[PDB]
């Protein structure tokens, strides 16, 4: 719940990225507080 | 069961 809404953090072997569930958009920066 | 998140960028 420390991100937007609609995102969370997936682990994967070479670090962490960030999926936004309404749209599908994944990315490796952090998409804000 | 539901998949697995989408991958993440290249």
């Amino acid at each position: 719940s420390d991100l937007p809404a609609g995102w969370m953090r997936v682990q994967d072997t070479s670090g962490t990225y960030y999926w936004h569930i309404p749209t599908g958009t994944t990315q490796w920066e952090p998409p804000g507080r | 069961p539901p998949p697995p998140p989408p991958p993440p960028p290249l």
